[PDB]
């Protein structure tokens, strides 16, 4: 979608892994704030906004 | 607006709802 129109997916109950997307040289930039982008996969929160 | 989905005489059930 544009940028001023921005898809909003909701996630609600998923296992998901985050390790096959940080370990891919093809996302150019991978930054997160106020959580590491190393430790990850142990944080666990009860929805998802993508 | 969907936040869960699921799919798989005498009966007897019991239904509740406790924290969630």
């Amino acid at each position: 979608a544009s940028v001023y129109a921005w898809n909003r997916k909701r996630i609600s109950n998923c296992v998901a892994d985050y390790s096959v997307l940080y370990n891919s040289a093809s996302f150019s930039t991978f930054k997160c704030y106020g959580v590491s982008p190393t430790k990850l996969n142990d944080l666990c929160f009860t929805n998802v906004y993508a | 607006n969907c936040t869960f989905e699921y799919v798989s005489n005498l009966r007897e059930f019991v239904f509740k709802n406790i924290d969630g």
